[PDB]
Formats: structure tokens, sequence, C-alpha cells
């Protein structure tokens, strides 16, 4: 009975009964879709697939349920889509590198034998949320949640091997299995919300002591092309100090979605001594992927997060970037016949912004248990210029900056973090952590900051040549802070993770050099830059483990100007 | 029947502009009205299809004291008791006759030095504060608030905030123990653009009646009005018509000029009102803070140099205005603004120079370059003076080399 | 029957989105489509009037290496023997799998000092070249061809170019003997914009075919990208759509990453493709080569500052990027990258300061001098090794004053 009546890009006119939200199978070759809006007996739909080539006589088939994703054992060290698709099934059931259009393959492995271990019993009442059991998935405790609407005592209840499809107990008339089908544009409910307690340990000696967020926060890295905001965000998907990390390759290119699958492995956790991947799981949808995935690829990956962090952990998801989710958005409202806002963006940007950044939280699950999703969105500024709607919204969301400059990036400072415009709005969140942990980092924190500070002021002066010794000393400083502290070479193999252990020595020893110089301050200071002391305070990020603990208490020695 | 939330299209008989339909679920707000057809904005999200029933009137809340004292959201609508319905009332209000006037001449004291002495805040003016992304706006909010609503009621409209901004406002008021002493409503950020735009219209109704007709005085702070703005801007391009500057509707001013009027000083009380709204890009200049200082009785300017400086709160001297300050302000209080200000625009007018001067500009660089580090400098638990304020301005004369 | 060349309205029933509709003497590509209603884009000009032969498929070429050594449009039609028929292929080709996908490790070396150091080109890798008007990048590229395609096939993509832009491409083919090792497709500048946008889907489809089919590694050329981002406005502006920014279409970042993506590294062979784009007025912010920036990986951007010194290739270094380039250099030739840029940088900031230094920033400064007369500025018919480039910079080290 449906049938199209126009087809505009990604969106598609179909004539027929429809409800919002509604997924769709588009064409006789049936392509996933999604119903947006109606128009009386006509319904706007967006596809989530290719469109060239479809005809006005193809029907439209229904399916009576919204878009969703399996939440359950088989995400880890998986590569997906926007759509929740394997993309290491696809390469084996075609025997192809290139993707079809129209393949529908379930999220989860059928036939992969899990161990599923209950932690309820017969005849206990469950509610929603509830942690039936725990599934060991590649050292993984995956807990397996019942859902949320769910509610009873269990009738029945089995242990061991199981597949993904397979009945472990049963609730009330109803089987319960490993995964539930979940709306992905329907945020997953919490208990409460709870306050921000423990700060978010990124790996990155800016992203931890400068500008540092806590858990269950959000932040945001705009900045132009050569910035960085791939790499850096990779870095937080490498070092990050949490239970379940995602990365979402949003409109990106598909060689840095390769680069995880490739580099991950490889590496090991510097908490579990497990590789990375078994905490990781990708999502893509690429530049040249449908531009309509863009946006389910977001609305995924938050679910996704919402998952893990309804089990009782810590979530991190990268999204990479929103800038591609924004043009879909535009792309979108522009093939609908709408008018345009500010610089072609639809006007509910801010809202849909809105609708993934507060899904971050550090709240109370349905078990009484604390779990965390801290958000991080990269945005994609034209010609480097944060006076854009995408930022400057996002900006409004989020409790922190993180921006590329491009005069860092100009000289190879990497990263590239402006420390000037930059921010965070929830230092006092976690400063308790950092002041108990360790007395003296608020005291350099500021003079770290101070430094940077004056050395800008400097600057604008240095056009001129001829200065005073008390300002030469931040030229200095400045230089020691930057090369030996606020740089960090990703690619390098013991500078590529900073442990507070190292960051914070990093901060004792240049305090140490720092109160040494302005004690000379009666000597010149290219004298004291002769000992060539400097340049090898600058080397020790540069060191491995064992080998910085000894240059640490070999510059102290060299300290003593007595 | 058009369906795109939360934007519909219905065949109404002789609609009504501003028109609240009631559905199954939810209710609408009837924006536009042709004949028979009508678009309407929906108060939350709805899916399936459209028995209508037509009120007949405008969004209309009950006006009491039950409010005081509870958390709402955009529309009044509880979260925390139902308030006493109540007698209803237009959240639009009406216009205050200028002839009943007064104009403020009551300076509410904050206890902050880089307020009280040059840009001093007075009962029932209006007045805003503009501060970049990131910088503590809401911290300058809750210890201004902490100080001169002590005696008053604090109602509270958080326009389009995150769970992490307003709920900064909530603890606060519970920490200093006002939260019974307060009112607030909460408009989500992906919340609809109708329950962002009414949170400030039922607040400041609720304003009106506390404060014009049980007599009292009311502190108003309201966050974040950019996003009010960008509120107004999204129900204006949903309503087919012409945009303007950066897709902003051509009654931006009016609009907001709607929300600032309504607070002043009368013969039975006052409604002293705080909008707050983050610069896009830190620019002054920009569409929604420049209208807004159009009506604002003044502002005060947030700096992102003195916030690098760890300088709180970083707000410019200079470039902070405050219009019927000197309406408060004595004959001595006066000589202290003109000293302050003049020196210190002469001193970092010798700030710039002397770098890449004689002793006269050297005096004055150093008065400065101790006002930032001792006046403006101020603890987020440190209440001061006027008097103390003068003490700190004397001492600094006394350093710099100035009499 | 609306006719407007190269646009038409046809009445079609029940149309196909990029449906191909034989005429008289030409052909057209339906690009709308509303009921029976249809507009179509004509390949070359038509008069009169329009029996309509529908094809029901898209624009499919043949797939083969009879296209390796000939000549072609940008509909792949023979200029020079009309290729095989052929298995028909959609010219968009598919979205490859990023697993499947390997990230490219071997560097190709050009013989080029300010490329091979610096920011390699690696087998597989996309990189383009920014160049302001009137800059040899038509030479850069051909350069470049020379050898690293010495073993390969260098499929070229002419996109709007004048007789004297892409006759430099063959004619160098022709001297170099690499003609026959060549497939070359030219969109002309006057040619209709659906020539010039289906240019490189038909030179990569065929770069799909040969290296990830026929197993092959591949160099692809095109330009320019600034005359494809032309004729892509154009069509949406044909197409009655909302523009954007300068008129260009939204949809222009998606498709231009449906060419760029269109290329890397498989178990079977490669695909390295280099776009060029002129970038208007010198601007590298410009709506073409920032979205260019931000799809490929790396670039090469040219300087004027250097051509007016006389200074080929005229390549910026520090502006330059090759984002790969470190998974292909060793321990050491990542050394010299450093000291390079480190030096350059610093040296080019010692040449704005010490105008109007000490011995440490005149030491830089001479090597940055040095750098760009001997080691920027090459011939071009001069072939450069690896171990020849670094002979160059410690030869530069050991004269400015550094170790």
């Amino acid at each position: 009975m449906n049938r199209i009546i126009s087809i505009n890009g990604p969106l598609v006119i179909a004539k027929g009964k429809f409800s919002i939200f509604e997924v769709v199978r588009v064409g006789e070759e049936k392509l996933i879709g999604e119903v947006i809006g109606i128009e009386n007996d006509k319904a706007y739909i967006q596809v989530y697939e290719d469109t060239n080539g479809l005809k006005v006589g193809e029907p439209v088939f229904n399916t009576g349920k919204p878009l969703t994703i399996e939440l359950g054992p088989g995400l880890l060290a998986n590569i997906f889509d926007g759509l929740g698709r394997p993309l290491k099934d696809i390469y084996e059931k075609t025997q192809s590198i290139y993707i079809p259009k129209g393949i529908d393959l379930p999220t989860l492995d059928r036939k992969k034998v899990w161990e599923f271990i209950p932690k309820k019993k017969k005849g206990d009442t469950i509610k929603g949320g509830d942690i039936i059991g725990t599934v060991n998935e590649n050292g993984f405790e995956h807990r397996i949640i019942v859902p949320p609407n769910v509610e009873g005592k269990i009738e029945e209840i089995y242990e061991g091997n199981f597949t993904i499809e397979e009945t472990i107990a049963i609730v009330n008339g109803k089987p319960i299995k490993l995964y539930h089908e979940w709306p992905i544009r329907k945020p997953r409910p919490y208990k409460e919300k709870l306050d921000y307690n423990y700060p978010f340990i990124t790996g990155t000696r800016v992203l931890d002591i400068m500008f540092p967020i806590a858990k269950g926060g959000s932040a945001a890295v705009p900045g132009p092309f050569g910035s960085g905001k791939t790499v850096l965000n990779q870095q937080i998907a490498k070092w990050a100090d949490s239970d379940i990390v995602i990365y979402i390759g949003c409109g990106e290119r598909g060689n840095e979605m390769t680069e995880v699958l490739e580099e991950f492995p490889k590496l090991k956790d510097p908490k579990t001594g497990k590789p990375l991947m078994y905490r990781t799981i990708l999502i893509a949808n690429t530049s040249n992927m449908p531009i309509a995935a863009r946006e389910a690829s977001i609305y995924l990956g938050a679910t996704i997060g919402e998952y893990f962090r309804d089990q009782g952990y810590s979530v991190v998801v990268n999204a990479d970037s929103t800038s591609r989710w924004a043009e879909a958005l535009r792309e979108i409202s522009s093939r609908l016949g709408e008018i345009p806002s500010e610089e072609g963006y639809p006007a509910y940007l801010l809202r849909k912004l809105a609708e993934f950044y507060e899904r971050s939280g550090r709240v109370r699950t349905l078990n009484d248990l604390e779990g965390s999703l801290t958000i991080i969105g990269a945005v994609s500024p034209p010609g480097g210029d944060f006076s854009e709607p995408v930022t400057q919204n996002t900006l409004r969301l989020v409790g922190a900056l993180w921006a590329l400059d491009s005069k860092l990036a100009y000289k190879r400072h990497y990263p590239a973090i402006n420390y000037l415009i930059s921010y965070t709005k929830q230092w006092e969140f976690v400063k308790k952590y950092f002041e108990e942990l360790y007395e003296d980092v608020i005291e350099i924190r500021e003079e770290f900051f101070a430094i940077l500070k004056r050395e800008s002021e400097l600057m604008d002066i240095v056009s001129i040549v001829a200065l005073s010794d008390n300002e030469k000393i931040y030229l200095h400083m400045g230089r020691i802070i930057r090369e030996g502290f606020l740089q960090q070479d990703a690619f390098d193999e013991n500078d590529s993770y900073s442990p507070l252990e190292k960051t914070i020595e990093l901060m004792r020893i240049i305090h140490k050099y720092y109160v040494t110089v302005k004690q000379l301050l009666g000597i010149p200071l290219e004298e004291i830059e002769q000992k060539g002391i400097h340049e090898k305070i600058i080397k020790l990020r540069y060191k491995s483990l064992k080998e910085f603990r000894e240059e640490i208490k070999a510059i102290e020695q060299e300290i003593l100007s007595l | 029947p058009s369906i795109k939330p939360p934007l519909i299209a219905v065949e109404l008989e002789n609609p009504m502009l501003g028109e609240v339909i009631d559905l199954e679920e939810t209710k609408a707000i009837v924006i536009a009205a042709y004949e028979n057809k009508a678009l309407a904005l929906l108060f939350d999200y709805y899916t399936g299809e459209i028995q209508i029933n037509r009120q007949g009137n405008t969004y209309k809340i009950a006006v009491s004291e039950d409010y005081i004292g509870g958390i709402f959201n955009g529309f009044g609508e509880p979260i925390k008791p139902k308030p006493y319905p109540e007698d209803y009332r237009d959240i639009n209000g009406l216009a205050i006759n200028p002839y009943a006037r007064k104009v403020p001449n009551e300076i509410l004291y904050t206890g902050i030095s880089s307020i009280d002495v040059a840009h001093p805040l007075l009962k029932g003016q209006k007045i805003a504060i503009f501060s970049p992304p990131g910088l503590p706006m809401e911290r300058l909010a809750l210890q201004i608030a902490r100080n001169v609503a002590k005696d008053k009621t604090i109602i509270f409209a958080a326009i389009g905030v995150p769970s992490d901004i307003y709920k900064m406002f909530i603890d606060e008021f519970i920490n200093t123990k006002a939260i019974m002493n307060s009112a607030i409503f909460i408009s989500k950020a992906d919340s609809s653009p109708i329950e962002k735009i009414y949170t400030p219209r039922v607040a400041l109704t609720l304003a009106e009646y506390l404060a014009f007709e049980k007599n009292r005085d009311v502190l108003v702070l309201m966050l974040d009005m950019t996003n009010y703005a960008d509120a107004l801007r999204e129900i204006s391009t949903l309503r087919k018509e012409i945009p303007s500057r950066r897709g902003y509707p051509a009654y931006l001013y009016t609009d907001l000029a709607s929300i600032y009027e309504r607070s002043g000083l009368t013969s039975k009380g006052s409604i002293t009102l705080i909008p707050m709204l983050t610069m896009p890009g830190n620019d002054i200049t920009h569409v929604v803070p420049d209208l807004t200082g159009y009506i604002t009785e003044g502002q005060y300017v947030l700096s992102q140099d003195l916030h690098s400086k760890n300088i709180y709160p970083p707000i410019d001297l200079l470039k902070s205005l405050s219009r019927l300050a000197k309406n408060g302000m004595s004959k001595k209080h006066k000589k202290y603004a003109d000293i302050l200000i003049k020196s210190y625009a002469k001193g970092l007018e010798a700030r710039d120079i002397a770098t890449i001067l004689s002793k006269e500009d050297k005096a004055y660089l150093k008065f400065a370059e101790l006002v930032e580090k001792e006046f403006i400098k101020q603890d987020y638990y440190e209440y001061r003076s006027i008097e103390k304020s003068f003490e700190i301005i004397d001492s600094i004369l006394s350093q710099s080399g100035l009499p």
C-alpha cells in the first residue's frame, strides 16, 4: 500500500500510514530508515543508506518499533557502524572490502558461547536494572542487567554456557536473555543524579592538571585541521581511568578508525595489564558513509555508554567529530524545506546537541550503584573560528573547554591546547582529590598558570628586543613548562601515557627549580642556564620509568647552588 | 494534521493567538493563526494521533505563596505539592505605568568591593552580568543573592541550563538555608522552546504578585539569557517569518524588553532583577549582549585576563556599568568611585605604555597593579563593608605615590 | 517540457534519482524527482524537441585495463578505441570497510627534500596540494608522479581545466614515456557541470578496479578541485535547494569526502591520491581548501613569498602537513624532521624579530636562511635521495652555528 512520492538525497517522502520515529524499509531493496515527519497522508523519512537509484514506484515497509540496539556481551573489541552493524561480519559475509547497501545483520554474535554466572537466586524478587549475573567478556565482568521495565519474582534461573539468543532465566511468564533492545533516542533511566567526587584521569598532563574534569562530566575539543582532535581523543581512548571506553568516528577518516584496530591490541592497560581493545567499543560511520547514520552513531554510542553505566562502571565516550553530526542535521533540515538559522544550521541545533551532552552524568543506577558517563565531544570549526554555532552552543552545555590553538600547532607544540582560552568549570569539584593526595599541587598550578600568563604578556613585548632579569625568568621557566610538561609526544613509547606519579613529580621538579632561580637573583640568569639544568628537565618526559626516577635525584643534586 | 515535534499543524475553527490546547497526555501553544489553520508548540514530547481540547485561554498560572520553597519548571508545574489554584493570571502580565514607578535610590550592598564602590546595585534596579564562556558567573550570582536577599524572596529562573548549572544554585540555597526562602523554575537544555521562553515569564508573573501585590522585596536571577534568545529564535524559525542577523528574529529587543522591564520599584515593593548571559565568542557587541545592554540599567562585564590572573570576581571595572548607581551614592561615596575609576583607567593606560614613564605614571601603574591584587580580588566566602572597601582604597593610594 | 541548457524539465512516469535518459544525439542525468516530474542535466549541448529513451540505470562505466594508455573525458567516453564493455559498474562505487583497510606505512620517496624529510608521502595515503593562483602546482604534481609512479598506473582526472593545464600533463607523460602507463579523463572548462563532477568519480571507479580487484598500486592526480566544487554548486543551484556559504551546497564536505575516501591501502593493492586546488584569494580558510584539509591526510601548502624569492618548490614547511608520515619514518628519520622544523620555526621567529638578537637566535636565523636557498630550493629535473637530503641538513647545521 505504501509508496514513495519524492526522493531528495537522504530524505525520502512516502505515501501511507506511518507513526513518528518509526523504523521503515525503503524500496524493494528494503533500506533501513526512520520517520521524522508526517504530512497528512504522507510521511517524511530519513534513510540511513544510499538513495541514488530508487524508484518512485517503490514501496515502504513498516516495523512497528523504534530504532534500537542489542545491549549485551559481544560489543567489546568489535567495530560497528551508526546502525550498530558488525563491520567484521559484513567483510566475512560478503568477502569484499566494500560495504553493500541493505545488509541487515545482528549486532552481537549469535553463535558465540558465553559463560553466564548468576548472582540472584530462584524465588528472589527482581526489579529493573538489577544485576541477574555476570559474564566474563574477555577479562571483563559484564554484569547482565535486566530491562528497566520488568518486575517480579524469578520463576526459573539457569547457569553456565549459553548463546546470546538463549534464555538464562524466566521471570513472570517472560524469558530473560543476555541482551535487550533499547531505543537509542530514548535515554536510559537512572535513580538519582549524584555530585562530582572523583576527577577524570585522561593520562595527558594538561587534561589532568591545567584543565581537568570530573567523572560523568562533559568537555569540548574544537579547533581547525592539523590541530590533533583525532590524535588527542584517541589518547583519551588509550589511557583513560575508565572501565569502558567508546570512540565514535562520526564522519571522519576511515584510516583513523582502522588505526584503533591496529594499535590497541598491542598496547596494554596501565591498570589491568590487559589490551586496550577489550575495554574499547568502536562506532564507525565515516565521512563517505551515509550522512543520516552520523546522527544514529551519536545516539548509539551514548546509549551503549549508558548501558555499561547502568551496570555500575566508568564509561567514557569520544565523539569525533560532532561537527559532522551538525552537518547531518543541517543537511536533513535543508531537504525538508525548513528555514535555516545561523550559518545554515537548523534552529534546533542547541537542542539536538543537548540530547547528547545531557546524557553524561555521574548518576545512581537502578540497582543502587555508582555509574559514570563522561562525554568528550570534538568540534571542527571552519578556519579555526571558535565564534561559530556548533562551537558556541557546545560551550554552553559542557563543563570545560579543551581548545586546540593554531599557533601552537604551527610550531609543532603538541598537544596544542591553548592554555589561555581553555577552561574548566569542574575544578572546584576535583580540587579535593589532588589536595588530599598531593598537598602542594594547587600551589604550583596557580604558579604554572601565572608563568604562562605573563609569558604571553611579555610576548607582545618581545617584538622590540633589553628586558629586566625579573622578566627574563618567565621566558625561561615558560620554556620549561611548555616543552617539559605541556608538550607530550603521543607516539613516544614512554611519553604517550603519563601516570600522576610522573606528572606531579614534573610539577615538583619545576617548582623545586623555580624556587632556586628566584634565590639566585642577587647572579645573572645566563650563568644559571649555562649549567644546562633546564635542558635536563625537558628530557624528563621522554624517559621511561626507572630512568626517569634516577634523573630526578640527579637534577636535585644539580639544584644545589651552594 | 502535520506532525513533526515539537511543531504541529492543526485545523481549528477560529483559533486564538497563544491558545492552550489540551491533548491526550500533553499540552500545546497555538503560535500561528490564519483562517481555520494554526501551528502549535508542544510542551514536551508527543507521538500518536491528535481529540483536541481547546481551552480558549492563554497559558495562565495560579498566583500564591505556595511557590516560595518549591522547585518548578518552565510552566510552573510542580516537580517537588501542586500550588493552590489559585487565581489564574496571564503569564505575559501587563506594562507597568512609569507614572506609578519610582526610580531606585536604595543601594543593596553586595559585600564585593569591585561592585559596591564603583557600580553598586540598588533595590529594584535591573542589572545584567556579562561573562565569557567558562568564567565563574554562577558563583557571582550566588554570592550576590547570599548577601542582598537575606530578608527577601529569591526567585530563580533556569533557562536551558545543564544539570550542573541549576543544581549549583539549588545546593547553594540548601547549604545557606535559603531554599525555603526561594522559588526555582527550571527549563532543561533539551526541553521544548515553549518551556524555555515561559520560564522567565512565569518567574516574573510570580515576582510581580509577591512584590507589587503582596508588598515584598524580591530578588530575581535568571540564566541563561543566551539560551532564551536561542529558544525564541527557534520559534521564530518554526513560525514562517523573515529572520534577521544570525537568524534571530527582528523583535528580539522588544521580547528581551518584555522581561527586563518587568522589574523596578513601587511604593508597595520592589523587584531586583539580575539577568545573566554568556557572550558568544567573548564579544560584547554580539546580537545578544548588545541589545541586553540597551535595556538593562548597567551590567557587570567579566574579564578573561583577570580570570587568567586568578582573580575573583574577574570583573572589569572600566567595562562594567550601573546607571542608577549615583542615585544612592553619597557625596563621600561618589568621591571614591571617581578616584578609583580615573586612577585605574590612567593606570591601565600607563600599563600599555611604559612597556616597550615618569614618576606620575609610575604611581598610577602601581595603583592598578594593587587594585587587581587586593581590591578586585576577593574570596568567594568573604564579605566586606563599604567602609572596609574604603580602607583598601585609602591603603592602596598611600602605597602607589598618590595622595 | 522546459528547455534551458544544460538544465531541462521532463514528465516521466515514476523517475529515478541519477537516471540516464538517452535523447536524439545526447544523454542526460535525472537529478530531481517528485511524482511524475523530474529535472535533468545534459551531457553536452542540445537544441530541438525531446523521443525519450529511459535506461532505468545510473551512469555505469565498463571496467577493464583498456583505459590504461588512452585519453577520455568526464564520462569515460573515448577521445583517442572504445573500451571493452565490459562489466558495467556504478561510478559512485561503495563505501570501503575500515575493518578491511590498512593504515599506510610505506613511504613513497619523491626525491624532493621539502617533502621526503618533513612531510613524506606514503603509498595509498591521500594528500592534497594547496597553491596560490599562478604558482607551479602542476609542475609539483608532474615531478611527484615522475618518481613515485615508475612502477604504477597514473590515473589523471582533469576538472574544468584550460587547454594549457591538462596538455601540460599529457605532454609530460609522452616525454617521460609514461603515457601508456597512464589513464587520463578530461572535463573542459566550458563543459557541462555533470561532466565536471563525474570526472573524479569515473577515474576512481577505474582506480578501485585496478588496485583493489586487479591487485595494483595506483597513483591518482586530480585538478582542479576548486572547479569541482564550482561544478557541484552549479547543480545545487539548478536543483532548487537552499544554498549556504558563498552559494555552495551544504553537502560540500560529504561530497568531497565521497572522493578522497575512495583511496587507501588494502592487502591486494593501494590508491595514492593527490588532489589539487587553487585557494581562491590565497586563503587557506576558504570554504574549499578548509573542508579539504578536514578530509585529506595532510596537505602541501605553497608560498607566494618563496615563489617571489624564486624558490621551487615554493612549499611552506611549517604550513604543510602529513598525518600518516610518522608511520613510515624511522627513529633516525624522525630526528631530522624534528630538527628541521623546530629550528626553521625558531628561525622564522628570529626573522620577524632582530629586524627593527643574541648568538643563539643568530644561528637559527641563518639556518632558515640556508634552508630556503639550498634545502627547499630544488631544480625541476633534480632527484635527491633521503641520505642526500640528510647531507644537506647536516651541512646547513654545521654552518649556522648549531651542532
